[PDB]
DNA sequence: AAATAAGATCACTACTGGGCAGTACCAGACTCGAACTGATG
């Protein structure tokens, strides 16, 4: 997809994360959502995109930030 | 004509894949259920729930899309003057991450799909999310949708409580009572765990008419497959029914897999091994048949 | 029946949107003190 990535921006060919064994006794879906969002968006140029959630946005350094106040279905959206 | 255009052979393989992926066969069950649903929508008879069943792969979602398009084009002459009159709203239920279905998320997604502004600034003017609930009620009253489709309605039952399984639907019941909006809950056979009932039956092999219909849809699928040489498929109808159980939806994506594999190799026809490569697993069909048998037994009460 | 879970409630903590009583300006416009001036019995 590299020629297509060069031709068209805002495009990732493949994204991949690893599931995390939880410290508690139940799987953490909020951590899954936030880490998938970090992996998907952080290794990108500052392509201005507005997710439909108030808390999550980009920063000056480009690293994505998620407030601890953000509720998990909002992260999923 | 009844066959695929012969000009796509010179076109690139992506064009052939795009053409075949958009072909939606009108098998008799699909059009019969479509007519029943349209008759129910036109005259509701005072009902407010249009529960529709069917195991995965019958074609409920495409039926929803067809009904959406048909109702939009039916209303089209009268939205030129009347605005804020979205014909039909169709949403997909969210599988909860916790043990219980989330109703705040349902309300906010229903509001988003209606393009309702200022969702974050809602107010409660005197329950779960009263402000969002009242906002959705007002949006349904004023936008006046003909039907409110909720695909994947089986996720409403994620409550893990016998004394709360039926009560989980009180929010939708009250939202449909006081706004007068038809709620057509499309779901798999889990939805029978609980009003007009429609059954999206597959093609059971016991009845010869279903076998004839399955062979008909198989032939019309083979006619529209974009290959240089038309692949013979009706001979292995027994194989195509073993891994499909008679669902015209998963047959379509099975053929899509096989056709994409053929096109990627610049092939010209489909053999048995090509279908075997992209066939459903032996255990997968067993689990699917167990679930569909449970649903059929649940719906078998007369 | 005793033991082990689990939701409900109170209480405190940290975080982040975000508006109202109030001031200021700039000509356009209306209304009428005060006067000016001409016709008239
Ligand atoms: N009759 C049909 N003709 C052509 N394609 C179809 C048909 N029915 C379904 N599809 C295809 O199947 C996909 C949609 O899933 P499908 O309708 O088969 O499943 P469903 O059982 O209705 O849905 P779900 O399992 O999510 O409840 C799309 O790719 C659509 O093109
Ligand atoms: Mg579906």
């Amino acid at each position: 997809a590299l020629p297509k990535l060069e031709s068209d921006r805002a495009r990732v060919p493949v994204v991949g994360i690893e599931a995390i064994a939880p410290e508690s006794r139940y799987f953490n879906w909020k951590e899954y959502y936030t880490r998938a969002l970090i992996t998907l968006e952080e290794p990108l140029i500052d392509h201005k995109f507005d997710y439909g959630v108030r808390g999550i946005s980009r920063d000056n350094f480009g690293k994505i930030n998620v407030e601890s106040k953000v509720v998990a279905p909002a992260l999923r959206r | 004509s009844t066959g695929f255009p012969l000009e796509l052979l010179t076109r690139p393989a992506t064009e052939r894949l795009a053409y075949f992926e958009n072909y939606t066969v009108a098998h008799p069950r699909l059009k019969e259920v479509y007519e029943i649903l349209m008759r129910t929508i036109a005259e509701p008879a005072g009902a407010s729930f249009i529960f529709v069943y069917g195991a995965s792969g019958v074609g409920k979602t495409t039926l929803r899309l067809r009904v959406e398009q048909k109702l939009t084009e039916l209303a089209l002459p009268k939205l030129e003057s009347d605005r804020a009159r979205v014909p039909v709203v169709g949403i997909e239920a969210i599988a909860p991450e916790s043990r219980y279905f989330n109703w705040k998320e349902y309300y906010t997604r229903a509001l988003i799909t209606l393009e309702e502004p200022l969702i974050d600034h809602k107010f409660d003017y005197g329950v779960v999310a009263p402000a969002l609930r009242r906002a959705l009620e007002n949006a349904l009253i004023h936008r006046h949708p003909d039907v409110f489709f909720v695909d994947e309605a089986q996720h409403f039952g994620k409550v893990a409580s016998g004394y709360k399984l039926q009560d989980q639907l009180d929010c939708l019941k009250s939202l449909a009572n006081m706004t007068g909006i038809l709620h057509c809950l499309l779901g798999t056979y889990e939805l029978l765990t609980f009003s007009v009932d429609i059954h999206f039956r597959r093609y059971c092999a016991d009845s010869p008419e279903d076998v004839q219909a399955f062979k008909s849809v198989l032939l019309t699928f083979q006619q529209h497959l974009p290959l240089a040489e038309t692949p013979n498929l009706v001979d292995h109808w027994e194989y195509f029914y073993e891994r499909t159980l008679g669902c015209i939806g998963t047959l379509k994506d099975w053929l899509k897999r096989v056709l994409s594999d053929a096109l990627d190799r610049e092939a010209t026809t489909i053999t048995l091994k090509d279908l075997q490569k992209r066939a459903l697993s032996v255990a997968q069909c067993q689990k699917m048949f167990k679930e569909i048998q449970e649903g059929e037994r649940q719906l078998s009460e007369t």
